[PDB]
C-alpha cells in the first residue's frame, strides 16, 4: 500500500490548481478516497469523499461548490480540482483510503499529503490540547461530542489518528476494537457522548498528535488535537 | 442510516451487479459432461476437436456458441456420488468402444446404469460409438463374431428404414445398426421420455464431430423451451 | 496364513458385536418417554439470498453469527451478512465444482474444494484489500468432500481417496494422513474441544479419529447404505450421521453404539445435510424431497418441518451462538430461518 | 452390522447344474435390488444378471441368456441364481451384490476395483 | 327463449369456466408460476374480463329494449371492452413473439424467473389498451332516438357523435387497422416461422430411434398444426364483426335500424367474436399433456 | 504381497478398535440429556424470543 499526493506549490488567489494522487499496493477499485487538510500549526479538517465507482461524492459545506473530486480505476489515480482558491485554503492536503463492510477498519492508511500555499455538523472537543508526560507512565486522553455516535446499531463511530513530528497520521482505534499493526498498548473505551482513549505504556515513538473523529454523519469533524511531549 | 452502514450496501449492490453480469456469460455457455471406460476412445475425440487432476475443463466455440466439456478420469472406479453435481447439465456425452466386444457388455451395463440414474432422469445422453473403423475391419475379417457374445445377433435383421452409407459393406452395417438398437433398447427401457438419447457413428478422422454435439445441445435446448413454455 | 488372518478377523468382529450388544442394557427412547415433549417448533423464513446464481451445494458459519459463507456450484464464495443482507465479499473461483466449504475459527481464512482435488485458501484480511490465494494445496487422488479449520494454520480435508489428511497451512504439506476408510469419504465434522474429529464415507461406517494421533479409535457400522452427512454433537460425545436410507442414526463416542434411530415411512429420500441446535435438542437434517425436517434427539418424534425451498436441500448450518438456522438448496437460493 | 453371506460352489462337471444361495442382513433386503458378478482368473468384474425388489424385472447378460436363472425369496431375505447348464469360460467366483440405495433402479456395483456391499464370493470351478 | 341465447349462454359459460380454471390453477400450482406463463395468465384475466362485460352489451341489444340505467354505463361499458379486446390482442402477439423467440432462437435465452420484466410488460399492454380506448370512452355522448316505428324516444349507445359522421369513420378504420391488420400479420408470420422450424426439427431430430424419438417429432408436428389452427380461428373469428362495425361506421344510418335476414349476420359475427377469447385455454390444454393433467386435477 | 499387505492392515486395526474402554449406554444417556437440560436456556428455537433482538 501506497499513497503519493502532487500537484502542490504556490498559487494566488482566484487561481486554480489541479491536485493529483497515485494509488498502489492495493485494489484501488474496492476502496474509497477521502481527502483532508491540515493547516499549519492546527488540526485537522475533512475536505470531501468519493465513494467507490463514483457513485457517491460529498463535499464539506467550506468548500462545497469550489472543490471536485474525481477517480479514475483504469489507471488506479485520485484528482481532485480546485478553484476560487480562498487565502484560507492554504494548508497541507492528506489522502486516505476507506473501505467499508462489517468488521473493516476505514482510514488505515493515510498518504503523504501535498502542501498547497495560497497567497449541523457534530464538534468534537478534547480535554487538554498537551498532556505532558514522562516515558513509562500511563497515558490517558479524554474527549467529548455534542451528539451521541452510539448508532441504533450499537456501533460507536468513533476514530483515532496519531501524528508523529514529520510523518502522517496513523489510525490506531476504528471503533474499542484495535487496528492492524498497532500496539496492543492502545485502547479505547467511552459512552456515546464520553470517549477516552488509554496507552498502558507510553513508548519512545509514542510522541505525537492524537486526533479524534466521528463518522456517524458523513461531515466529519476533527479534534483540536492532544499533544504528548516525552 | 449511519455512513458505513449505507456504503456496505452500495458495495453490497455492486456485487450484485457484477453477479448479474457473470449470469449472463454463465447462463449463455452450454456445459456437457464427458462420459466413458478407459478403453472407449474418448481421449481422442477430445484430441480432436480443437475448433492428478480430478476435472478436464475444455472450451470450444461452434457456431459463435461456446461449449464446456468437462470429463472426469482421474478418480476412483466409483461414481454415484460426483456424477450428482452434473444435474442441469445441458447433454452428457458417452463414448463407446463398438469394435471390442468383449468391453461392450460392460458399456452397455454403464449406459444402462447412468440413463437410470435418479438424478440423470431428465439429462440426455449423446452416444458416440467411436472406433467405427476398428469394427468394420474386425467384423470384415470375421475373426470375431458378435454372436459369441450376443445371441440375439444372429437372429436380428437389419432395419428396413435404415440407410446405409455409400460403401458400407452389409455385415458392418447390419452390426452398427445392431449397436444403435441396443443401445435405444436399452435406454427406453423405464424411460419416462424426458430425456432422449442421441446416438451416431463417430471415427478417428471424422472433421464432421463437434456438429453433431451442437445439433444435439440445441435440439435439448429447444426441447427444454417447449417444456418450460408449456407447449409440450 | 491367510486363512488364520481371516478367521482372527472373524474372531475380532464377534468379539467387538457381543461386546457392544453387552453394553446394551437400555435404548435411549425408553430413557426419552418420561421428558415433556418438545412441542410443534414451527419456523419461518426470516431472509432470502438470492445472490447465488447456480446451485448452492455447501455453507459454513464464522465464528461471528454475522457472518455466513457459502458456495454453489457456479465457482463464487459469496461472504454473506445474515442481518443487513448486504454482501461482504466475492471470490471467482478456479474450480467451478466447489463441493464444500469452510470459515476459519479467526474468520480470516475461508477454504473450499471439489472435483479439482485442490484445496485453495482463501484469505480474506489480506494487507492489498483484496481476496487472494494463500496457499492453493494439493496432493488428494480424488475430490475433496468436506474441509473444516482445527486453527489458522492447520486445516483437515476429506477426499474421495478414502484417507482423510491434515496439512499444515504454513508448511503446505500433509501434516498426517487418515486410512482406513473403504468408500469415498463423504463428510467431516470437527469435535467442539478440536480433539477428535469424526468422518463418514460412502460404505455404511463411521470412525472417529484422532488429531495428535494418526489413528482411529472407534468405529461403527450400524448404517444401511451410503451414509452421506455427519455432524457432531454439541457436547462432543456423540455424533449423528444421514445416509441414503430416510434414517438419522445417533452414535455415541462412549458407548460405541447406535442410541436412537430416527426413522419415518413416509419419509424416503436420503438424507443430504444434518445439523444440531447449541442445546442438542433440536436435530435438523435434509432430505431429497425437497423440505427439511426437525427431529427431537431424545423424544425422536418430528419437531417441524421446513418446506420453504423448491429443491433438494443440499446444506444447513445452525449459527455458533443460537441464533438462527441457514438452509441452501439447489435452487440458487439460500434461506434464513429463526 | 450389515454383511453378507455366501453358500454352494466348488467343483462340478461341463454341463451340470449348481445353484448358488446367498444371504444378508442388516437391511431391509426386500427393499433392496440384487445383482450377481462374475470374476475370472485374469478377468475383471462381469455382471450377469440381475432381480428387482419384488422380482417383476428380471435380465441376464447375453453370454449367459437361458443357461441362468435368477430368484429371490423376501420371506427368508434369501438370493438364489439356478444355473442349468455350465461351460468351461463361466468358470469364475460370483460375487453378489446390493443396490446403494433401497429406492433407486441405477446400479453401481460393477466397480472392479472395490464395493462396499459385495459379497466375498464362491468360486466354481467346472471342467472335465 | 330462443336456441341462440341458449348457444351463447353455454359458449360464455365454458370460456369463463376455462379461464377460471386456468388462472386458479396459475395461482395454486406453485410450479406454474413461471415467466412465459405471465401473459397466458394475463390473457385469461383479459378473456375474462371480456366475456363479462360481453355478456350483457348483449343483453342490452338482446330481449331488451334499451340500456339498463344510466348514461354513464355506456362509457364505462364501451372503454372497459375496446380495452379487453387491446389487452387479448396484445397478450396474443406477445405471446406470439415470445414463443418464436423461444422455438426459432432456443440458444439466445433470458434469464428464467424474471417476472418484474414480462409484469413490466404486461401493464405497459394494459395501459395502451386502456389509452388507445380513452377515445372511444371520452367522445360517447349518449344520444336519445325515436324509431320511425315504435315512435318512441329512448337513449342508444353510440360511440361518436351523429354530426361527425367522419370521426366515427376515422376511429373505425383506425381500431381495425390497429386490432386486425399488424397483429394478425405479425402473429401470422411469427407462427409460420415457428412451425416451419418446428417441421425442420423433424427430420433434424434421429428419426430412425426406435419409439423414442418419433413421438418428439408427432408431438411437434401437432403442436405445430395447433399453432396454425389458432392463427385459422383468430383471422376468422376477428373478421366478420369488424367487418359489421366498418359497415356501420360507413353507413352512419342514424335514427333509423334496419331489420332484415341481416339479424342473424351480427349476432353470428358476435358468437365468433368473443369464441377467440374462449379458444385460448383449450389450445393450450390441447398443446400440453401437464396442463391437462393439473388443469383436471384444479377442475 | 499387498494382498496379505491390507490383509495384515485390517487385522491390526481391528485388533486395535477391540482394545477399547466402553461404559453403559445408561451413563451416556445420562450425560446427554443433563447436558441438554443445562444448555436448553440457550437453544435457538426451544423458546420464543422478541423481534428487537433478531
Ligand atoms: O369493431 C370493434 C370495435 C367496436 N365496435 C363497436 C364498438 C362499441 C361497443 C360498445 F358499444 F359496447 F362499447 C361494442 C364495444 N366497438 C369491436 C367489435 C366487436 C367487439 N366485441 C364485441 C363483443 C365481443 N367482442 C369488440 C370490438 C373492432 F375491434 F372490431 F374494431
Amino acid at each position: 500500500v501506497q499513497l503519493v499526493e502532487s500537484g502542490g506549490g504556490l498559487v494566488q488567489p482566484g487561481g486554480s490548481r489541479k491536485l493529483s494522487c497515485s494509488a498502489s499496493g492495493f485494489a484501488f477499485s474496492s476502496f474509497g478516497m477521502h481527502w483532508v487538510r491540515q493547516a499549519p500549526e492546527k488540526g485537522l479538517e475533512w475536505v470531501a469523499y468519493i465513494s467507490s465507482g463514483s457513485g457517491t461524492i460529498y463535499y464539506a459545506d467550506t468548500v462545497k461548490g469550489r472543490f471536485t473530486i474525481s477517480r479514475d480505476d483504469p489507471k488506479n489515480t485520485l484528482f481532485l480540482q480546485m478553484t476560487s482558491l480562498r487565502s484560507e485554503d492554504t494548508a497541507m492536503y492528506y489522502c486516505v483510503r476507506s473501505i467499508y463492510y462489517y468488521g473493516s477498519s476505514p482510514f488505515d492508511f493515510w498518504g503523504q499529503g501535498t502542501t498547497l500555499t495560497v497567497s449541523a455538523d457534530i464538534v468534537m472537543t478534547q480535554a487538554t490540547s498537551s498532556v505532558p508526560v514522562t516515558p513509562g507512565e500511563s497515558v490517558s486522553i479524554s474527549c467529548r461530542s455534542s451528539k451521541s455516535l452510539l448508532h441504533s446499531n450499537g456501533n460507536t463511530y468513533l476514530y483515532w489518528f496519531l501524528q508523529r513530528p514529520g510523518q502522517s497520521p496513523q489510525l490506531l482505534i476504528y471503533r474499542s476494537n484495535l487496528a492492524s499493526g498497532v500496539p496492543d498498548r492502545f485502547s479505547g473505551s467511552g459512552s456515546g457522548t464520553a470517549f477516552t482513549l488509554t496507552i498502558s505504556r507510553l513508548e519512545a515513538e509514542d510522541v505525537g498528535v492524537y486526533y479524534c473523529m466521528q463518522h456517524l454523519e458523513y461531515p466529519l469533524t476533527f479534534g483540536a488535537g492532544t499533544k504528548l511531549e516525552l | 442510516l449511519s455512513a458505513e452502514d449505507k456504503a456496505a450496501v452500495e458495495r453490497s449492490k455492486m456485487i450484485e451487479k457484477q453477479l448479474q453480469k457473470d449470469k449472463q456469460v454463465y447462463r449463455r455457455t452450454l456445459r456437457l459432461l464427458l462420459l466413458g471406460a478407459d478403453n472407449s476412445g474418448k481421449s481422442t475425440i477430445v484430441k480432436q476437436m480443437r475448433i492428478t487432476s480430478g476435472i478436464f475443463e475444455t472450451k470450444f466455440q461452434v457456431d459463435k456458441v461456446n461449449f464446456h466439456m468437462f470429463d472426469v478420469g482421474a478418480q476412483r472406479d466409483e461414481r454415484r456420488k460426483w456424477i450428482q453435481c452434473f444435474n442441469d447439465v445441458t447433454a452428457i456425452i458417452f463414448v463407446v468402444d463398438s469394435s471390442d466386444y468383449n468391453r461392450l457388455q460392460e458399456a452397455l451395463n454403464d449406459f444402462k446404469s447412468i440413463w437410470n440414474n435418479r438424478w440423470l432422469r431428465t439429462i440426455s445422453v449423446i452416444l458416440f460409438l467411436n472406433k467405427q473403423d476398428l469394427l468394420a475391419e474386425k467384423v470384415l475379417a470375421g475373426k470375431s463374431k458378435i454372436e459369441d457374445y450376443f445371441p440375439e445377433f444372429a437372429r436380428y435383421t437389419t432395419p428396413e428404414d435404415a440407410t446405409p452409407e455409400p460403401g458400407e459393406d452389409p455385415r458392418v452395417t447390419r452390426a452398427k445398426y445392431f449397436i444403435r438398437k441396443e443401445f435405444v433398447d436399452i435406454s427406453t427401457a423405464s424411460g419416462d421420455g424426458r430425456h432422449i438419447c442421441y446416438p451416431h457413428f463417430t471415427c478417428s478422422v471424422d472433421t464432421e464431430n463437434a456438429r453433431r454435439i451442437f445439433n444435439d445441445c440445441k435440439d435439448i435446448i429447444l426441447q427444454m423451451n417447449l417444456r418450460e413454455y408449456n407447449l409440450v | 496364513e491367510l486363512d488364520q488372518l481371516r478367521q482372527e478377523a472373524e474372531q475380532l468382529k464377534n468379539q467387538i458385536r457381543d461386546a457392544r450388544k453387552a453394553c446394551a442394557d437400555a435404548t435411549l427412547s425408553q430413557i426419552t418417554n418420561n421428558i415433556d415433549p418438545v412441542g410443534r417448533i414451527q419456523m419461518r423464513t426470516r431472509r432470502t439470498l438470492r445472490g447465488h446464481l447456480a446451485k448452492i451445494y455447501a455453507m459454513h458459519w464464522g465464528t461471528d453469527s454475522r457472518l455466513l459463507v457459502s458456495a454453489s456450484q457456479d465457482g463464487k464464495l459469496i461472504i454473506w451478512d445474515s442481518y443487513t443482507t448486504n454482501k461482504v465479499h466475492a471470490i471467482p473461483l478456479r474450480s467451478s465444482w466447489v463441493m464444500t466449504c469452510a470459515y476459519a475459527p479467526s474468520g480470516n481464512y475461508v477454504a473450499c474444494g471439489g472435483l479439482d482435488n485442490i484445496c485453495s485458501i482463501y484469505n480474506l484480511k489480506t494487507r492489498e484489500g483484496n481476496v487472494r490465494v494463500s496457499r492453493e494445496l494439493a496432493g488428494h487422488t480424488g475430490y475433496l468432500s468436506c474441509c473444516r479449520f482445527l486453527d489458522d494454520n492447520q486445516i483437515v480435508t476429506s477426499s474421495g481417496d478414502t484417507t482423510c489428511a491434515l496439512w499444515d497451512i504454513e508448511t503446505g504439506q500433509q501434516t498426517t494422513t487418515f486410512t482406513g476408510h473403504t468408500g469415498d469419504v463423504m463428510s467431516l465434522s470437527l469435535a467442539p474441544d478440536t480433539r477428535l474429529f469424526v468422518s463418514g464415507a460412502c460404505d455404511a461406517s463411521a470412525k472417529l479419529w484422532d488429531v495428535r494421533e494418526g489413528m482411529c479409535r472407534q468405529t461403527f457400522t450400524g448404517h444401511e447404505s451410503d451414509i452421506n452427512a455427519i455432524c457432531f454433537f454439541p457436547n462432543g460425545n456423540a455424533f449423528a450421521t444421514g445416509s441414503d436410507d430416510a434414517t438419522c442414526r445417533l452414535f455415541d463416542l462412549r458407548a460405541d453404539q447406535e442410541l436412537m434411530t430416527y426413522s419415518h415411512d413416509n419419509i424416503i429420500c436420503g438424507i443430504t445435510s444434518v445439523s444440531f441446535s447449541k442445546s442438542g435438542r433440536l436435530l435438523l437434517a435434509g432430505y431429497d424431497d425437497f423440505n427439511c425436517n426437525v427431529w427431537d434427539a431424545l423424544k425422536a418424534d418430528r419437531a417441524g418441518v421446513l418446506a420453504g425451498h423448491d429443491n433438494r436441500v443440499s446444506c444447513l448450518g445452525v449459527t455458533d451462538d443460537g441464533m438462527a438456522v441457514a438452509t441452501g438448496s439447489w435452487d440458487s437460493f439460500l434461506k434464513i430461518w429463526n | 452390522q450389515v454383511q453378507l453371506q455366501e453358500s454352494g460352489g466348488g467343483l462340478v462337471q461341463p454341463g451340470g447344474s449348481l445353484r448358488l444361495s446367498c444371504a444378508a442382513s442388516g437391511f431391509t433386503f426386500s427393499n433392496y435390488k440384487m445383482n450377481w458378478v462374475r470374476q475370472a482368473p485374469g478377468k475383471g468384474l462381469e455382471w450377469v444378471s440381475d432381480i428387482s425388489q419384488s422380482g417383476a424385472s428380471i435380465s441376464y447378460t447375453g453370454s449367459v441368456k437361458g443357461r441362468f436363472t435368477i430368484s429371490r425369496d423376501n420371506a427368508k431375505n434369501t438370493l438364489y441364481l439356478q444355473m442349468n447348464s455350465l461351460k468351461p469360460e463361466d468358470t469364475a467366483v460370483y460375487y453378489c451384490a446390493r443396490c446403494p440405495a433401497p429406492f433407486t433402479r441405477d446400479c453401481f456395483d460393477v466397480t472392479s476395483t472395490t464395493y462396499a456391499y459385495r459379497g466375498q464370493g464362491t468360486q466354481v470351478t467346472v471342467s472335465s | 327463449l330462443c336456441a341462440i341465447y341458449i348457444t351463447y349462454a353455454v359458449i360464455i359459460s365454458v370460456g369463463i369456466l376455462g379461464n377460471a380454471i386456468l388462472i386458479k390453477v396459475f395461482f395454486k400450482t406453485k410450479s406454474m408460476q413461471t415467466v412465459p406463463n405471465i401473459f397466458i395468465t394475463s390473457l385469461a384475466f383479459g378473456d375474462l374480463l371480456l366475456l363479462l362485460t360481453c355478456v350483457p352489451v348483449d343483453a342490452t341489444h338482446y330481449l331488451a329494449e334499451g340500456w339498463l340505467f344510466g348514461r354513464i354505463g355506456c362509457k364505462v361499458l364501451s372503454f372497459i371492452r375496446l380495452t379487453s379486446v387491446g389487452v387479448s390482442v396484445f397478450t396474443l402477439t406477445i405471446l406470439s413473439a415470445d414463443r418464436y423467440k423461444a422455438v426459432v432462437k432456443p440458444l439466445e435465452r433470458q434469464p428464467s424467473n424474471a417476472i418484474l420484466k414480462t409484469c413490466v410488460k404486461a401493464g405497459c399492454v394494459w395501459i395502451v389498451s386502456m389509452i388507445f380506448a380513452l377515445p372511444e370512452a371520452i367522445f360517447s355522448n349518449v344520444y336519445t332516438f325515436r324509431d320511425p316505428n315504435k315512435n318512441m324516444t329512448f337513449e342508444s349507445c353510440t360511440s361518436y357523435p351523429v354530426s361527425k359522421k367522419l370521426l366515427q369513420e376515422i376511429h373505425s378504420l383506425l381500431c381495425f387497422l390497429v386490432f386486425y391488420i399488424i397483429p394478425l400479420s405479425i402473429i401470422s408470420v411469427y407462427y409460420s416461422l415457428i412451425a416451419r422450424t418446428l417441421y425442420k426439427s423433424t427430420l433434424n431430430i434421429p428419426t430412425e430411434e426406435q419409439s423414442h424419438a418419433r413421438k418428439q417429432i408427432e408431438s411437434r408436428k401437432r403442436i405445430a398444426r395447433t399453432v396454425l389452427v389458432l392463427v385459422a380461428l383468430f383471422a376468422l373469428c376477428w373478421l366478420p364483426n369488424h367487418l359489421l362495425y366498418l359497415y356501420h361506421s360507413f353507413t352512419s344510418q342514424t335514427y333509423v335500424d334496419p331489420s332484415a335476414m341481416h339479424f342473424i349476420f351480427t349476432i353470428f359475427s358476435r358468437v365468433l367474436a368473443f369464441s377467440n377469447s374462449c379458444v385460448n385455454p383449450f389450445a393450450l390444454y390441447w398443446l400440453s399433456k401437464s396442463f391437462q393433467k393439473h388443469f383436471k386435477a384444479q377442475l | 504381497t499387498a494382498s496379505i499387505a491390507q490383509a495384515r492392515k485390517l487385522v491390526e486395526q481391528l485388533k486395535m478398535e477391540a482394545n477399547i474402554d466402553r461404559i453403559k449406554v445408561s451413563k451416556a444417556a445420562a450425560d446427554l440429556m443433563a447436558y441438554c437440560e443445562a444448555h436448553a436456556k440457550e437453544d435457538p428455537l426451544l423458546t420464543p424470543v422478541p423481534a428487537s433482538e433478531n
